[PDB]
C-alpha cells in the first residue's frame, strides 16, 4: 500500500504560529488527499479534499496546497482551539492509507520535573503487588526519560490545562519478593529544563 | 441534515464476534460510499472497510479482509459491519462515515472514493480475556505529595476524588489486561487528613483509603 | 486521452 | 478552473472544452463551445474543422451531424480559453437540437452517444466524447378480478437507487387463497431504428385467505449491484468506460427507456404503475 508519511511527528506551536505540515506518499498521488484534525476523545473532521479544497465549515485559517506528491497543510494562525492530531490520507488508491498524526502541542516556559519517589504501603505489601512509583509531577515539555535503579509503565498524563505540563508517572510492578530483594530504590529523571538529571532515591 | 449513528458497542472476548450498525439519515446507502473507520486507543485513525451498494463494491483493509464483513440493507437505509474473530488489537473506538457520490455535475462518480465528510459519534469496541473485578486501592505516602494507586480494576471509568491539584493518570492496560492507574495530590507539609475514594460503577465497587 | 491543465 | 484538453499523437492540434455532460433542459441544450489550438506549419493551407455527432451503433445510424469550421471563422468561456492560447486559438460552437436521443448505452458502444471530433484538412484526429443527460424535474392502479387488488405509489419521481414504496390493498371475498405477493420493477428498453427486464422483486409469502383484508407497505429498490449480469440492460452514458447508472427515464428516437412497478399475486391478477428514474440536479 501507500505509506502516506507525515512530518513532523510532533511540532511545537503557540498563538499565531504558521505551522507547515508535510505529507509525502510512497507512490504517485493525483490531488487526492485529506488531512483530519482529531481532538482527543471526539471524532475527526474533514479539512482538505482534492489536496487543495476547503470543505464547508472548515475555518479559512486552514489551507492545503500541492507542490507535487508532497502535500502541504498550512495553518497560518494556529489558534488555541486547533490543538489536535492531524493525519493525512489519500483517497485515490485502495485500501486507503492514513498518515501518522502531527501532534499539535503547546509551548510554554521550559519547566522542571518536581520529582517524587513512592514505595508501596502496608496494604499494598499485604496484597502482594508492589508498584513502586516515580512521579515526575508537572514537568514540561513531554520530552524526557526516566531510568530505574533497583518493566516500567509511564502513566503519562496528557498536557495539563493549568500550565501545559505533563505529570508523568513511571511505575514498576513487582511481586512482594522482588520488591523486598532490593534495599535502596532510585529513579533518575533526565529532562531539558534541569541543570542535571535528578535521581530521587529512598530506603525500602 | 445528514447524520450517522453507530450502534452495537460492548465487551467481547478475543476470538468472539460483534456487529456494528450504521444508521444513515438524510441520504441513501445506494447514493453514497459508506466507510467504516476506527481508531486504536491513543493512536490515529485507520480505515477498516468501505462499500457502495448501487455498484455492490466492497473494499477491506488488509487487516480486516474476512475478519470483518460489510454490507447494507436498503429497505432500512442502514450499513452493517459484522466483526468476526475480534482480537485485542481490534480494540478501538469505531466510527462510520459517508462520502456523497453526488456533485460530479450530473450523477454518480464511481472512481472518487472521496473524503468522508460526515462521521458518526464513535462506539467503543473492546476485546479482553478477563472478567469484571473490583479495584484494589493502596495509599502512597511521603511540598508533600501523596497519592493512591488503584490497581487491577476492570472496566473503565474509575472516578478518583480527593476531599485542586488532583489529576487522574490514564488507566494503562497491564499485561494481564486489567486497568491499573494512580492518582496523587500535593499539599504543604505543615498540614500533612486525605481520603482517596475509588468508584467503579460497572462493578459498583466504592472504596476509601486514608493518607496523611 | 482527455488531458488536463487549468485556466 | 477546470477544463478538458485533448490531443492526438503529434499534438499540434488541441481541443479545450469546458463541460463533458450536456444537460438537456428540454428547451435549450447546453451549447457546445470549445477552442482549437493549432500551429501554422501543420495546417498552412488545410483549414481547421470540427464536427458534432449523435452516433447510434449496435450499424452506425448517426441521426445528426453538423459541421462548424474553426478556421476560417464562419462566449466568455471561449474568451478565457482563447486568451491563454493566442492566434491559433479558434472557437467552435455547435447547438444540439432539443429532439435527440439522450445518452444511453447497453451493457454487453451500442446505444446513443454524442461526440466532438476535431481535425484539420483542405476540404470538409481528436475524439472528445460528450453526452446528453437530464435531471429529475401519485401512481394508483386498481383491478377487480373475488380479489380486489389496489396499489398506490407515494410519488412518481424517484432518484436512481432511492427506495420506492408501494401500498397494497388486497380484499379477498373468494375461496381462492393467495400464495405470494411480488412487487417487481420492470425496465422497458425499446430499441428504435420494448423488452421486459426484471430489475427488483420484493416477494413475500403474504397470503390473504378467504374473506380478509391485507393492507401494508412494501419498499423495493432496483440497483446495479445484482444487475451487473443483465444483457441488454440500459446503462447511462459512459465516458471513457466509467461505471454508469441505469438508463434514466426518458421524458419525450434512439432507445426509449421506461420504468414501471408491477404488483403480481400468485393465486394472480395484478397492476402496473410507472415512475421516473432520473438523477436530481446537483
Amino acid at each position: 500500500d501507500i505509506q502516506m508519511t507525515q512530518s513532523p511527528s510532533s511540532l511545537s506551536a503557540s498563538v499565531g504560529d504558521r505551522v507547515t505540515i508535510t505529507c509525502r506518499a510512497s507512490q504517485s498521488v493525483s490531488s487526492a488527499v485529506a488531512w483530519y484534525q482529531q481532538k482527543p476523545g471526539k471524532a475527526p473532521k474533514l479539512l482538505i479534499y482534492s489536496a487543495s479544497s476547503l470543505y464547508s465549515g472548515v475555518p479559512s485559517r486552514f489551507s492545503g496546497s500541492r507542490s507535487g506528491t508532497d502535500f502541504t497543510l498550512t495553518i497560518s494562525s494556529l489558534q488555541p482551539e486547533d490543538f489536535a492530531t492531524y493525519y493525512c490520507q489519500q483517497s485515490y488508491y485502495y485500501p486507503i492509507t492514513f498518515g501518522q498524526g502531527t501532534k499539535v502541542e503547546i509551548k510554554r516556559t521550559v519547566a522542571a520535573p518536581s520529582v517524587f519517589i513512592f514505595p508501596p504501603s502496608d496494604s499494598q505489601l499485604k496484597s502482594g503487588t508492589a508498584s513502586v512509583v516515580c512521579l515526575l509531577n508537572n514537568f514540561y515539555p513531554r520530552e524526557a526519560k526516566v531510568q530505574w535503579k533497583v518493566n516500567s509503565q509511564e502513566s503519562v498524563t496528557e498536557q495539563d490545562s493549568k500550565d501545559s505540563t505533563y505529570s508523568l508517572s513511571s511505575t514498576l510492578t513487582l511481586s512482594k519478593a522482588d520488591y523486598e530483594k532490593h534495599k535502596v530504590y532510585a529513579c533518575e529523571v533526565t529532562h531539558q529544563g534541569l541543570s542535571s538529571p535528578v535521581t530521587k532515591s529512598f530506603n525500602r | 441534515e445528514v447524520q450517522l449513528v453507530e450502534s452495537g458497542g460492548g465487551l467481547v472476548q478475543p476470538g468472539g464476534s460483534l456487529r456494528l450498525s450504521c444508521a444513515a439519515s438524510g441520504f441513501n446507502v445506494s447514493s453514497s460510499y459508506i466507510h467504516w473507520v476506527r481508531q486504536a486507543p491513543g493512536k490515529g485513525l485507520e480505515w477498516v472497510a468501505s462499500i457502495s451498494s448501487y455498484y455492490g463494491y466492497t473494499y477491506y483493509a488488509d487487516s480486516v479482509k474476512g475478519r470483518f464483513t460489510i454490507s447494507a440493507d436498503t429497505s432500512k437505509n442502514t450499513a452493517y459491519l459484522q466483526m468476526n474473530s475480534l482480537r485485542a488489537e481490534d480494540t478501538a473506538v469505531y466510527y462510520c462515515a459517508r462520502k456523497s457520490m453526488y456533485h460530479r455535475g450530473w450523477g454518480w462518480l464511481s472512481w472518487v472514493y472521496g473524503a468522508m465528510d460526515y462521521w458518526g459519534q464513535g462506539t467503543l469496541v473492546t476485546v479482553s480475556s478477563a472478567s469484571t473485578k473490583g479495584p484494589s486501592v493502596f495509599p502512597l505516602a511521603p511540598t508533600a505529595a501523596l497519592g493512591c494507586l488503584v490497581k487491577d480494576y476492570f472496566p473503565e471509568p474509575v472516578t478518583v476524588s480527593w476531599n485542586s491539584g488532583v489529576h487522574t493518570f490514564p488507566a494503562v492496560l497491564q499485561s494481564s489486561g486489567l486497568y491499573s492507574l494512580s492518582s496523587v495530590v500535593t499539599v504543604p507539609s505543615s498540614s500533612l487528613t486525605y481520603i482517596c475514594n475509588v468508584n467503579h460503577k460497572p462493578s459498583n465497587t466504592k472504596v476509601d483509603k486514608k493518607v496523611e | 486521452e482527455t488531458e488536463y491543465s487549468a485556466l | 478552473t477546470r477544463v478538458f484538453k485533448k490531443s492526438s499523437p503529434n499534438c499540434k492540434l488541441t481541443v479545450y472544452l469546458g463541460k463533458r455532460d450536456f444537460v438537456d433542459h428540454l428547451d435549450k441544450v447546453d451549447p457546445v463551445d470549445g477552442v482549437v489550438l493549432v500551429d501554422p506549419d501543420y495546417l498552412k493551407d488545410r483549414k481547421v474543422f470540427v464536427t458534432l455527432t449523435c452516433a447510434f451503433r449496435y450499424f452506425r445510424k448517426d441521426l445528426f451531424i453538423a459541421n462548424y469550421q474553426a478556421f476560417p471563422p464562419t462566449t466568455r468561456l471561449q474568451e478565457r480559453l482563447l486568451r491563454k492560447l493566442g492566434q491559433h486559438a479558434h472557437p467552435f460552437f455547435f447547438t444540439i437540437p432539443q429532439n435527440l436521443p439522450c445518452s444511453v448505452t447497453l451493457q454487453p458502444a451500442c446505444g446513443v452517444d454524442f461526440e466532438i471530433r476535431a481535425f484539420c484538412a483542405k476540404s470538409l484526429s481528436v475524439r472528445l466524447v460528450i453526452r446528453k443527460v437530464q435531471f429529475a424535474p401519485q401512481p394508483s392502479a386498481e383491478t377487480t378480478r373475488s380479489l380486489h387488488l389496489e396499489a398506490s405509489l407515494d410519488k412518481e419521481l424517484y432518484y436512481h437507487g432511492e427506495p420506492l414504496n408501494v401500498n397494497v390493498h388486497v380484499t379477498n371475498n373468494s375461496t381462492k387463497t393467495v400464495k405470494k405477493i411480488k412487487v417487481s420493477v420492470r425496465q422497458y428498453a425499446d430499441i428504435c431504428l420494448q423488452y421486459k427486464c426484471p430489475v427488483a422483486q420484493v416477494e413475500q409469502d403474504d397470503q390473504v385467505s378467504p374473506s380478509s383484508t391485507f393492507c401494508k407497505v412494501y419498499t423495493i429498490t432496483p440497483l446495479l449491484s445484482n444487475n451487473r449480469e443483465k444483457r441488454g440492460l440500459a446503462l447511462d452514458g459512459k465516458l471513457k468506460h466509467e461505471d454508469t447508472n441505469l438508463a434514466s427515464s426518458t421524458i419525450v428516437l434512439g432507445i426509449l427507456v421506461s420504468y414501471r412497478v408491477k404488483v403480481k399475486l400468485v393465486v394472480d391478477v395484478s397492476v402496473e404503475l410507472p415512475f421516473v428514474l432520473m438523477h436530481p440536479k446537483p
